[PDB]
RNA sequence: CUCUUACUUUUAACCAGUGAAAUUGACCUGCCCGUGAAGAGGCGGGCAUAACACAGCAAGACGAGAAGACCCUAUGGAGCUUU
RNA sequence: CUCCGCAUAAGCCUGCGUCAGAUUAAAAUGAACUGACAAUUAACAGCCCAAUAUCUACAAUCAACCAACAAGUCAUUAUUACCCUCACUGUCAACCCAACACAGGCAUGCUCAUAAGGAAAGGUUAAAAAAAGUAAAAGGAACUCGGCAAAUCUUACCCCG
RNA sequence: GCUAAACCUAGCCCCAAACCCACUCCACCUUACUACCAGACAACCUUAGCCAAACCAUUUACCCAAAUAAAGUAUAGGCGAUAGAAAUUGAAACCUGGCGCAAUAGAUAUAGUACCGCAAGGGAAAGAUGAAAAAUUAUAACCAAGCAUAAUAUAGCAAGGACUAACCCCUAUACCUUCUGCAUAAUGAAUUAACUAGAAAUAACUUUGCAAGGAGAGCCAAAGCUAAGACCCCCGAAACCAGACGAGCUACCUAAGAACAGCUAAAAGAGCACACCCGUCUAUGUAGCAAAAUAGUGGGAAGAUUUAUAGGUAGAGGCGACAAACCUA
């Protein structure tokens, strides 16, 4: 009980396929292009996370000011109740002062 | 006619007339004992009974003296898988007496002698299961089970 | 421990209830002092039944036909064949004006007719 | 997931679309206007900038309008911007006691006034501010014609400026029909106000006002196709006759 | 109607039979089989025409396509890749055996060029009057539709009219002549009803 | 039954029958009168805010002498707006779901048939 | 406390498959001999008897 | 009550059928004296001791049940009264 | 045995009718569970009414004597308008509210002991303890906080209100 | 050997992109889903409180229209807790992806269904063959606890030391928590499986880079500066406030109804005494027949009586022949 009978299927990996045959390029654009653009420039993903780094409470107060105005409602109201709780765990709760 | 619009009527107004309709009775067997004159159908809940004696005497040409009718509850006890109720569909029961002393018996639409077929019937399938079952024997209890394919 | 889940019927309720309560069938007259239903003639619907005798289409139609397709009607298609051909004539003739557009079949209004067509006053 | 446009952008994109988008341009654009009212219930400091006291340095300073609650009433009167102000207090003015719920009402009156372009007397209720201002324009005309909507603050006395300005624009020669000569001299002292009738005729409409006025300009039966096929006939006939 | 689950699995028996319904009950939930999508149009596998099996039991077999299941994009012929089943069998009697043909994948067959009897692929193109017909790519050559019996059962070839089936001469003949009248003033005209009181306005609210 | 199919036969006849005759009646209504519909209606605003066809009803008497009419709404008031707006991010988030799941079916399709590229 | 068996099972015939299948059993062998042979009796003793 | 007794029914026990609940650290679950978180089936010194069901009893298992409602504590609550 | 029973209202909604069954009751005939089929037919009941003005002091109680206070449930006329008439809906059951096929709760009419409706014992044995009853020598409250309980059919007094 | 065990899909999550937004007929604001008649009711109004301040009483962050920086600076504040700008500066931007879950996970979701609740509202569980089931006398077996195959023999936290030998001999006061201190007769735990709990700044340390300069504008700097690494849990009250839902139970009231034998006296908020209403005492019952009952005994029973139906009063409240009663166990 809790451990599987068979062998799972193989697990193939192609390592040179085209994401991993050309990862890391352009990662110098800066340094070899003269500085027109910057390595964190190249990141896709959430507006509020392109080069930006941050905790949970630091990431939760970004995206309430950046796309908080496009947000669900019930997403919005729940981004604040997290901000509320994570305003007094950070600022009152804790083993250090 | 079910499932339109009824023309609204005011006093001088004209007669009310429909050329298609779409009511649609179907002639059922009564599951007791009803006298000769008495006929029964099964109708749509909007038609009435004015409506079932003008349709049947106008379509059919059949003369009424008197008609009845009653709704008949279907059913809300079967569940699903789901335990969800299924509704059995309500319907309406109708009862109409001939007029000029004729009786109406309900006729035997699956009569035995029609049903069976006189003309041969020769399936190809059934043909083959037929002989071979017949052609093979059960097993003789004094060869103890053994194969009896071998003349040997 | 009422079933809300559950289709609302006259067979439900008390006696007022289920008096209030039909079924669907239009009703052919009113009720008068003394509970007295009164039935209106004009009220009830007339079926027009035509005579079969003598006709030659069945309910079904022999396999031994052509696989002709299919061509939806529409209001130019109904207007070149019926409206066109008496214009073109009265066109030629050189006796054409619009305010004979009733004589060649235009309906100006649809008050003062007994199968108006919006709002239509008949069943189908 | 997230909304392609913000919320507070979803009453603007509601003008781009539908009937709303077929609205004259002019009332579109005095919509999305939102100049700011004319102070009535605090004081303005005057200048952008101070000398703090305290630091004795150029700070910045901001007027900060107070939400005024209009009550319904105010809508069939002329109250003059005032409005009753929903606040707290601080008991004795000590920061270090209680704060309370306090609502300040104005003085109402019920007074009678006369219009010269309308030659009509109406019982409005007003404040001791709306007679000022009146006395300030030389007449309730003026006051109605001067006055922008953001500062009338009345659906009443916006209604008013609608009736003056399609008699200054139509003319109307209903305005004393039996003394021409006074008429026309009432029409040359208000003539700075003078706006075309095809644009005076939307002044004041609230978004619900209009868009049943425009949908009642649009509304007209559907032309039977028995006639545009009669066009469509007729025309190509003409052109197959030239090529014979 | 029609009842099919969300992942309803198509199968050899038909739906809707007591076989399918043994098979498929509406509870039943099982991993969906993974079909490879082809356009209705480029389906070049009908019944009734020859196919010679790629892999399989019986290899390098042609035999005719009886039936085709586009769900799953199965070919099912007669004969071959057959295992063997007892049909009829009862508590007492053993049952007769039969051969039963198991479904074949569109990849696992190849049609066969009529010609020269070879597996050949195909290429769907237009003939001069415009109509679309399924040419080998090698020694190209037209193989048209094979004709299979209808569904239902009908030969239009040997059909006899029956007491309630109208005759062509009277199903073809026309009789409408466009006019402006509805059928319930054309038909009040006819039956000779007449009706002279009118009809007073209502409001429509 | 002997012959269940005559039954579908006759009732896909019915409904072919009834298509013609209302085809005609429908092209007939658009030459004399241009309307789409037999019936009249117009759209409007319920009491919950969403948009909804309303089809009239035949009376006796005008619309403002009514009791029973009078009582229906037909505007929706502003403790709506919210409702509204959650009810079309209910929808959104429904939609979403949708379109990404046909992605991943397509994405898990390649897999075992990688001769799809094309 | 409401669980059952999922037991649904009805018995059903296997004589022929479904009714209105344009698909048929395809048979490669017939059931039984289209003319019975009976040997002459005696046939046993013209063993011996070779020629 | 002195001062209890007899009989009947139910229950009861046995056979057959159906078949719960609280409880349960693990248990191969004795007595005396002494010891010890101060009251021991389990530690020390002695005595006893083949295995096993059923029916009864209620001295003990600080027996089961309800995170004591008495008492105190909490910069924990609430109701009522008031100079 | 008869604690009732039949009917109406209310509520419930096909929930012991037929066929079939692998399901089910302690019970592999029955069935309230499953599948299919059938079923309650209006005269009872429900669903009513043209307008304007106008009228309506004198209870009920066998309503007659009689006696009351708490002072009461029933009525029209005038003028105008108004010749088509029997639609629609309820009608089953061993049934509702209490998680149950619950010793509980449940309005009205008739029956007032039944013409209707029901079964306290699965079989055996006949220990204790326990429960519900019957009888009891002599004594008769000596019991006990108390004549609790049971039997019997009784006097007088006090406190409080 | 049974019970079981095992599986990989269903779909889901986070982003990106893009604004979004119906239909056969018929029915639906009256008791919704009801063909058909005289109406005129109409929308707007500061959130509060928990909490923090180790009480509490002023006060205590809550997107508000550009990322960064200016800056946690000016400033506000029981000048306490804490709150907190602007001028000015000024960047990038290719939907179709994942060091995301894989049936106690991931959406509650096979479904807002079944079921619970008068109502508002609350809210599940689960599936698994194969190319073919028109191959079903099929897809092997091996694995939890629990049982069976196979009950038990002086003596003891059950074992360890051992032994020719299972036991007999010798040695040995379960575990966690909590405490000055527990074999303690102090807490928790029947057992199996799965799920179930340490999140980060300041400075400093360690290891690279460059170096009186460091850093991909801002900032720091009398060897500093940049970067990285490495430290701060889970479940649980009685409560408080806002906005909805509730008088089919019960308390009182309104409208229009119904019932009360027989005897005595005939005058009765009179007596005896059925139906009916109540619930005095006793026994039984105490996971029951019953989340308040059964048997007997009792109080009232023409009145301030009992009772069916519809309606009304709603929580900062109602109602109350005041029991701090009752307002859906
Ligand atoms: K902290
Ligand atoms: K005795
Ligand atoms: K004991
Ligand atoms: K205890
Ligand atoms: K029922
Ligand atoms: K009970
Ligand atoms: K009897
Ligand atoms: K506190
Ligand atoms: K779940
Ligand atoms: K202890
Ligand atoms: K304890
Ligand atoms: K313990
Ligand atoms: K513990
Ligand atoms: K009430
Ligand atoms: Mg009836
Ligand atoms: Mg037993
Ligand atoms: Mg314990
Ligand atoms: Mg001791
Ligand atoms: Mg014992
Ligand atoms: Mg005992
Ligand atoms: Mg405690
Ligand atoms: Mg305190
Ligand atoms: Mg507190
Ligand atoms: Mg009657
Ligand atoms: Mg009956
Ligand atoms: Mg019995
Ligand atoms: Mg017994
Ligand atoms: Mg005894
Ligand atoms: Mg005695
Ligand atoms: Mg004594
Ligand atoms: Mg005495
Ligand atoms: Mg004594
Ligand atoms: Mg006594
Ligand atoms: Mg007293
Ligand atoms: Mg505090
Ligand atoms: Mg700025
Ligand atoms: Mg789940
Ligand atoms: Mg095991
Ligand atoms: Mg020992
Ligand atoms: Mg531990
Ligand atoms: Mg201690
Ligand atoms: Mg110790
Ligand atoms: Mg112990
Ligand atoms: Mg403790
Ligand atoms: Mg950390
Ligand atoms: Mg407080
Ligand atoms: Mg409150
Ligand atoms: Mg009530
Ligand atoms: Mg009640
Ligand atoms: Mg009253
Ligand atoms: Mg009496
Ligand atoms: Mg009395
Ligand atoms: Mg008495
Ligand atoms: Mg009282
Ligand atoms: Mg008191
Ligand atoms: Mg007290």
């Amino acid at each position: 009980i809790g451990i599987r009978l068979t062998l799972p299927p193989p697990k193939v990996v192609d390592r040179w396929n085209e994401k991993r045959a050309m990862f890391g390029v352009y990662d110098n654009i800066g340094i070899l292009g003269n500085f027109e653009k910057h390595p964190k420039e190249l990141i896709r993903g959430p507006i509020w996370l392109r080069g930006w780094k941050g905790n949970e409470l630091q990431r939760c107060i970004r995206k309430r000011k950046m796309v908080g105005s496009r947000m669900f409602a019930d997403d919005l109201h729940n981004l604040n109740k997290r901000i509320r709780y994570l305003y007094k765990h950070f600022n009152r709760h804790g083993k250090f002062r | 006619a079910r499932n339109v619009v009824y023309p609204l009527y005011r006093l001088g107004g004209p007669q009310l007339r429909v050329f298609r309709t779409n009511f649609f009775i179907q002639l059922v067997r009564p599951g007791v004992a009803q006298p000769e004159d008495t006929v029964q159908f099964r109708i749509p809940m909007e038609m009435t009974r004015v409506d079932l004696r003008n349709y049947l005497e106008g379509i059919y040409n059949v003369p009424v003296a008197a008609v009845r009718t009653r709704v008949q509850h279907g059913s809300n006890k079967r569940r699903d898988h789901r335990n969800v109720r299924i509704k059995k569909p309500d319907y309406k029961v109708a009862y109409v007496q001939l007029a000029h002393g004729q009786t109406f018996t309900f006729p035997d639409l699956f009569p035995e002698k029609d049903e069976s077929p006189e003309g041969s019937a020769a399936d190809d399938l059934y043909s083959m299961l037929e002989e071979e079952r017949q052609q093979r024997q059960s097993s003789d209890p004094r060869r103890g089970g053994v194969p009896s394919w071998f003349g040997l | 421990g009422a079933d809300r889940m559950s289709k609302w019927t006259s067979k439900r309720g008390p006696r007022s209830f289920r008096g209030r309560k039909g079924r669907g069938a239009k009703g052919i007259g009113f009720l008068t002092s003394g509970w007295r239903f009164v039935q209106i003639k004009e009220m009830v619907p007339e079926f027009v039944v035509p005579d079969l005798t003598g006709f030659k289409l069945k309910p079904y139609v022999s396999y031994l036909a052509p696989e002709s397709e299919e061509t939806p009607l529409t209001a130019a298609q109904l207007f070149s064949e019926a409206v066109a051909p008496a214009i073109e004539k009265d066109f030629k003739d050189g006796t054409f004006d619009p305010d004979n557009l009733e004589k060649y079949g235009f309906e100006p209004t649809q008050e003062g007719k007994l199968f108006q067509l919006y709002p239509r006053n008949f069943l189908r | 997931p997230l909304h392609k446009y913000p919320v507070w952008l979803w009453k603007r994109l509601q003008l781009r679309e539908g009937i709303c988008s077929r609205l004259p341009g002019h009332y579109l654009r005095s919509l999305e206007e939102e100049r700011t009212p004319t102070p009535v219930h605090y004081r303005p400091h005057g200048a952008k900038f101070k000398i703090n006291p305290k630091n004795g340095q150029r700070e910045r300073v901001e007027d900060v309008p107070i939400p005024i609650y209009f009550p319904p009433e105010s809508q069939r009167g002329l109250w003059g911007g005032e409005g009753w102000i929903l606040g707290q207090i601080y008991a004795n003015n000590d920061k270090l006691s209680k704060r309370l719920k306090k609502v300040w009402k104005p003085q109402l009156f019920e007074r009678e006034f006369y219009s010269e372009i309308l030659d009509k007397k109406f019982t409005v209720t007003v404040t001791m501010r709306t007679l000022d201002l009146i006395d300030e324009a030389y007449g309730l005309d003026f006051y109605i014609l001067k006055t922008p909507k953001e500062d009338l603050c009345s659906k009443f006395g916006m209604d008013l400026k609608r009736g003056m300005l399609l008699r200054l624009a139509r003319q109307d020669p209903q305005l004393h029909p039996e003394d021409p000569e006074r008429r026309a001299a009432i029409y040359d002292k208000y003539k700075e106000f003078a706006i075309p009738e095809e644009e005076a005729e939307w002044v004041g409409l609230t978004l619900e006002e209009a868009i049943e006025k425009q949908r009642l300009l649009e509304e007209k039966d559907p032309v039977p196709l028995f006639k545009i096929y009669v066009a469509e006939l007729i025309q190509q006939l003409q052109q197959q006759a030239l090529s014979e | 109607k029609v009842t099919l689950p969300p992942h309803y699995r198509y199968g050899m028996s038909p739906p809707g039979s007591v076989a399918d319904k043994r098979k498929n009950p509406p509870w039943i939930r099982r991993r969906p089989v993974v079909v490879e999508p082809i356009s209705d149009e480029d389906w070049y596998l009908f019944c009734g025409d020859t196919v010679e099996i790629l892999e399989g039991k019986d290899a390098g077999k042609q035999g005719k396509v009886v039936q085709v299941i586009r769900q799953r994009n199965w070919v099912v012929v007669g004969g071959l890749n057959t295992h063997y089943r007892y049909i009829g069998k009862t508590m007492d009697y053993r049952g007769t055996m039969i051969p039963s043909e198991a479904p074949l994948l569109h990849r696992q067959v190849k049609l066969v060029d009529p010609m020269d009897r070879k597996p050949t692929e195909i290429e769907w193109r237009f003939t001069e009057a415009g109509e679309r017909v399924r040419v080998s790519t090698r020694s190209g050559r037209i193989i048209p539709k094979p004709e299979f019996p209808r569904a239902d059962g009908i030969v239009p070839e040997t059909w006899i009219d029956g007491p309630k089936d109208t005759s062509v001469e009277d199903a073809l003949e026309r009789t409408y002549v466009p006019c402006l009248k509805t059928l319930q003033e054309e038909v009040m005209e006819a039956m000779g009803i007449k009706e002279t009181r009118k009809y007073k306005k209502v409001y429509w609210y | 039954m002997p012959s269940p199919e005559r039954l579908d036969k006759v009732v896909d006849s019915m409904d072919a029958l009834d298509k013609v005759v209302q085809e005609r009646e429908d092209a007939l209504r658009l030459l004399q009168t241009g309307q789409e519909r037999a019936r009249p209606g117009a759209w409007r605003r319920d009491i919950f805010g969403r948009i909804i066809w309303h089809k009239f009803k035949q009376w006796v008497i005008p619309w403002h002498l009514n009791k029973r009419y009078n009582r229906k709404r037909f505007f929706a008031l502003p403790y709506v707006d919210h409702f509204l707006r959650l009810e079309r991010e209910k929808r959104a988030r429904i939609k979403a779901r949708k379109e990404n799941l046909e992605r991943k079916k397509a994405k898990i399709l390649l897999k075992k048939f990688p001769h799809l590229a094309e | 406390t409401e669980k059952e068996f999922m037991q649904h099972a009805r018995k059903a015939g296997l004589v022929i498959p479904p009714e209105k299948s344009d698909r048929s059993i395809h048979l490669a062998c017939t059931a039984g001999i289209f003319d019975a042979y009976v040997p002459p009796e005696g046939d046993a003793r013209i063993s011996s008897l070779s020629k």
